[PDB]
């Protein structure tokens, strides 16, 4: 899983 | 000031020698990368900004820019596989690992939050940042005496990298990095927040799914009676990997199996098996699969915690995929079960759900249900009480069922069902 | 009767 800094 | 700028404004900003013009260029970049409907990162990309972050993150002298450029490159590297690569090839992985120990929270939490982003891209990248030595400090970040005394978000941050670390396989993480991360991991699944916990659970998850070697590993370390304690959580996303873990764990040798029953997971499976979500009934029934696949003593165990009418529940109703996993629990069962066992399985009413599941129009389950009619047979043979039996068959309708798959398309279906007319219906 | 890996089941 990857994930963004919104 | 730095909302919505082009890229053509950030690339001056930052190719200015002026290290505040760079800096507000940096925030500016960050805030594009940042926003929901489609961030330009191809565009950031093809600028050949990723080197200018990359040194961004070296200027231990300015901690904004080094947070700004962390943050931009976090955002890259969430992307795709391509995007991560990018990241990776500005050399990224060495410079966040240097990071790890800046005197500054919110730039150390950036910095896990993009070695997450990495590994998390699979097997290589996992491995590289694990030869570049990211373990050692991102460890040394949780080694403290109380998890509770750490800011929720960075906990929660490190939890979720560390089972990236443990995640993906062909290869599986390499064997002393495991041995390394496993005591902070047992740590983690001991704490109380709901994310740390379905992360922890979900990195045991990864752990566990593999050779027998991979899952002796976790279980010497005693989290099985910990991970059935978070089987029983009222929060589905720590539900979901707890049984994932259980599941994974019950897939290894009769011993391994055990160590999940004397931990009392058995006393879960009549709310796992009627749960609402049909992805925990598959998984639970999955799960009860290969425990009935065990042992005489580990099939009976089964029976004790009235399991059984449970199984012949799933098998008479459920979504398509747990039917068929409760196909498998039922021919597991009859191979590796006693007379007295398979007799008592037949007295909870299994033989009319099995036989209205040969309706199917999958093969493989027409199979397995076929092996359970035999080894049922087998049994009522031991008895002499195969008429009996056929009788049963044939009311339920099981016997038109079973003459009309002797002219179907598979040789094993058409053979076995051949077999059974011949032998106990003719 | 043997066991199924979470790859072999799904």
């Amino acid at each position: 899983r990857k994930r963004k800094f919104s | 000031g730095t909302v919505n700028w082009s890229v053509e404004d950030i690339v001056k900003g930052i190719n200015s020698n002026n290290l505040e013009s760079q800096l507000q260029a940096t925030q500016a970049a960050r805030k594009l990368l940042s926003r929901e409907k489609q961030p330009p990162i191809d565009n950031i990309i093809r600028a050949g900004l990723i080197p200018k972050f990359v040194s961004f993150l070296g200027k231990t002298d300015c901690s904004p820019i080094q947070f700004e450029s962390a943050w931009a490159l976090t955002n890259i590297a969430s992307g795709t596989s391509e995007q991560t690569k990018a990241v990776v090839d500005g050399g990224a992985i060495p410079a966040f690992i240097s990071l790890l120990a800046s005197p500054h929270a919110h730039i150390s939490e950036q910095a896990v939050w993009a070695l997450g982003n990495i590994a998390g891209d699979g097997s290589a990248f996992r491995d590289l940042v694990i030869k570049h030595g990211a373990i050692d400090p991102l460890l040394a970040l949780l080694a403290v005496p109380d998890l509770s005394t750490l800011a929720c978000g960075y906990l929660r941050n490190l939890t979720w990298t560390l089972s990236n670390l443990c995640r993906n396989k062909n290869p599986a993480p390499p064997l002393d990095a495991v041995e390394q991360i496993l005591p902070t991991l047992v740590r983690l699944l001991h704490h109380n927040d709901p994310e740390v916990l379905a992360d922890s659970c979900w990195a045991i998850s990864y752990l566990t799914d593999g050779p027998n070697e991979r899952i002796e590993m976790v279980v010497k370390k005693g989290v099985v009676p910990q991970l059935v304690k978070l089987l029983g959580a009222t929060e589905l996303p720590i539900v979901t990997p707890a049984l994932r873990a259980i599941g994974n764990i019950v897939t290894g040798t009769d011993e391994q199996t055990q160590k999940v029953i004397d931990a009392g997971a058995l006393a879960v499976f009549p709310s796992l098996l009627t749960n609402p979500k049909t992805n925990i009934q598959k998984e639970a029934t999955w799960t009860m699969s290969n425990i009935t696949a065990g042992r005489q003593d580990q099939i009976q165990q089964v029976v004790n915690h009235g399991l059984v009418p449970f199984l012949v529940g799933v098998l008479s109703k459920a979504d398509f995929k747990t039917q068929k996993e409760a196909a498998w629990a039922i021919t597991n069962y009859t191979s590796g079960g006693t007379v007295e066992q398979i007799v008592y399985l037949v007295h909870c009413g299994i033989i009319e759900p099995l036989m209205n599941l040969l309706s199917a129009k999958d093969t493989k389950i027409i199979q397995v249900i076929l092996d359970a009619i035999s080894n049922i047979f087998q049994a009522a043979e031991k008895l002499g009480e195969t008429e009996k039996l056929s009788i049963m068959i044939e009311e339920c309708g099981g016997l038109d069922k079973i003459e009309a798959l002797q002219r179907h398309e598979n040789e094993s279906v058409y053979k076995a069902s051949l077999n059974l007319i011949e032998k106990y219906f003719s």
